[PDB]
């Protein structure tokens, strides 16, 4: 369990920390932790369906790469347990 | 270029499709090839988009409105949404 880079709020970084570590303890495959990451992560996060759009994302494997400039200070691209696993907001 | 599944814009995946050997000639590492034609795609196409390029890697996430493919190019694939 290791962080690489986050741009969140502390206890929002922490709680999705503790909600990977559950799926990554529980959840096999890169598509089978990707949807329980996706779709846990949805709780705590009070979606606004507002005019402000937003989403999840899923990266959950050996070595890919990505360099954006996404939603400002919503972005945690975590590599825990030999595997990494990017999740930002929908820009 | 190649392609797993596809719902999206198809005249702009297929421009894609082949426009992104311009940043693969152009650019020399998966992470900086992903951004140069990442760059090209939103001078193109317009100022909403999400691509993420290589390989070694899953995606069960919800997609944009038009946009939704993984497309690859020799075993180095693309995801492409909107």
């Amino acid at each position: 369990y290791k962080i690489i880079t986050s741009y969140m709020p502390e206890s929002f970084e922490q709680d999705a920390v503790q909600i990977a570590l559950i799926a990554v303890d529980k959840y096999r495959q890169l598509k089978d932790i990707a949807f329980y990451i996706k779709h846990e992560y949805d709780k705590k996060y009070p979606g606004s369906g507002k005019a402000t759009e937003g989403v999840y994302h899923c990266i959950v494997g050996k070595s890919f790469a990505s360099a954006v400039s996404h939603e400002t200070r919503q972005f945690i691209h975590m590599k825990v347990d030999t595997y990494h696993v990017i999740l930002w907001k929908s820009k | 270029a190649v392609i797993k599944n596809a719902d999206m814009s198809e005249e702009m995946q297929a421009d894609a499709v082949d426009c992104a050997t311009q940043a693969l000639e152009k650019y020399n590492i998966e992470k900086d090839i992903a951004a140069y034609i990442k760059k090209e795609f939103d001078r193109k196409h317009n100022p909403t988009w999400h691509c993420i390029v290589g390989r070694n890697f899953g995606s069960y996430v919800t997609h944009e409105t038009k946009h939704f493919i993984y497309f690859y190019l020799g075993q180095v694939a693309i995801l492409l949404f909107k």
